[PDB]
């Protein structure tokens, strides 16, 4: 199957500049898009940018304000991240991931620790910020969309220190190998997901994300947890 | 008429929930200059449909005559009763990857000095006719993928299922 391979955690400096490498294995590399997401601890996921490598030319979150440069070396199979002018507010994992042509990132880098040490963009609005509940019960999480999305929304499942696991894309359809407890509804800017009946599997963070036009934008999440 | 449907979205994958690893991906079958992906026995049902076939033209030398032959619904009876074929005006209109979704594309504008002939055999060079050609022109600067979908991956005969067919037009630059 396909393995994305990130670059070691690395400590650096502030003002410094951070390369994250990203080796592509299986599958196709020239002609679908590798993606760039960060999470800062405790915080959401937030898209950085892709790149399709045989393009040579990457594309950003306006946000970022060129401090970030995707490139890809073909001959390889390495897509790479370079963030520059490093601060504290950077320090976060870098995940690559890519897209197999169902047009949702679904295969993550084990992602990269990074510590540093010395307009028109679609608003996803999730809810509740956080579930308590007991084995056996529903759980329905809210997904609004500030834009109309189509059906081009996805559901990510995240545990402590793990990537985002995709669960559900095109609004309601179930990746391969998610049991049928889950599922997901809506069109336009309206979005749910249920699990009927709640397994120990199930407690994790979970967020929303639209795939309609880039920026790619996430929800804050729902941190779904056991009842005390 | 050569408009293109700035709304119209889709993906390699469409419907079948196939992941591009999981494609049976092969070469285009290539006699001299011109490069063929014939779907007419890869798309028939099977015991194991939906399967995605993904037929690769590797271009990288001049005037390839690109031929695409996608089999019309009831041209054999059962076997393509749901066949469709994306973009409805190919050749001129094609499918590019825009962030990481298919879109329409004017192929004249993609790559400059495109020779699509109104006509193959007498017929209308679209899919309604079974057959599209193109020739790519003596150079090209910059490398340029398109696709082409047939897809028969919604034709079922009991538990036989058709196949996905995708065209992927891969031209790196030539003629230097």
């Amino acid at each position: 199957q396909v393995q994305l391979v990130q670059s070691g955690a690395e400590v650096k400096k502030p003002g410094s500049s951070v390369k994250v490498s990203c080796k592509v294995s299986g599958g196709t590399f020239n002609t679908y898009a590798i993606i760039w997401v960060r999470q800062a601890p405790g915080q959401g996921l937030e898209w950085m940018g892709a790149i399709i490598p045989f393009q040579d030319r990457g594309q950003y979150a306006q946000k970022f304000q060129g401090r970030v440069t995707i490139t890809a070396d073909k001959s390889t199979s390495t897509a790479y991240m370079e963030l520059s002018s490093l601060r504290s507010e950077d320090t976060a994992v870098y995940y690559c991931a890519k897209e197999s042509g169902r047009a949702v990132a679904d295969r993550w880098g084990q992602g990269t620790l990074v510590t540093v040490s010395s307009g028109s963009d679609i608003v996803m609005t999730q809810s509740p910020a956080s579930l308590a509940l007991s084995l056996g019960e529903r759980a329905t999480l809210y997904c609004r969309a500030s834009h109309s999305i189509s059906s081009w929304l996805a559901w990510y499942q995240q545990k402590p220190g793990k990537a985002p696991k995709l669960l559900i894309y095109k609004a309601s359809t179930l990746e391969s190998g998610v049991p049928s407890r889950f599922s997901g509804s809506g069109s336009g800017t309206e979005f749910t997901l249920t699990i009927s009946s709640l397994q120990p599997d199930d407690f994790a963070t979970y967020y929303c994300q639209q795939y309609k036009s880039y920026p790619w934008t996430f929800g804050q999440g729902t941190k779904l947890e056991i009842k005390r | 008429l050569d408009k293109i449907d700035l709304s119209y979205e889709t993906t390699e994958s469409g419907d079948t929930a196939v992941s591009e690893d999981s494609y049976d991906k092969y070469a285009s079958q290539n006699t001299n200059k011109e490069y063929v992906c014939d779907f007419t026995d890869q798309l028939k049902p099977t015991e194991s449909g939906p399967k995605v076939k993904k037929c690769e033209v590797k271009v990288n030398e001049p005037l390839i005559k690109v031929k695409i032959i996608c089999p019309l619904k009831g041209s054999v009876e059962k076997l393509y009763d749901n066949i469709e074929y994306v973009p409805k005006k190919s050749p001129y209109v094609v499918l590019t990857k825009e962030e990481t979704k298919l879109k329409e594309k004017l192929l004249s504008k993609l790559i400059y000095g495109l020779l699509i002939s109104p006509t193959v055999n007498e017929k209308e060079n679209n899919f309604k006719e079974g057959v599209i050609e193109f020739t790519l022109p003596p150079v090209v600067h910059k490398a340029t993928v398109f696709y082409f979908i047939c897809d028969n991956s919604k034709t079922e005969d009991d538990n036989k299922k058709g196949n996905r067919g995708i065209v992927e037009v891969y031209v790196e630059p030539y003629g230097n």
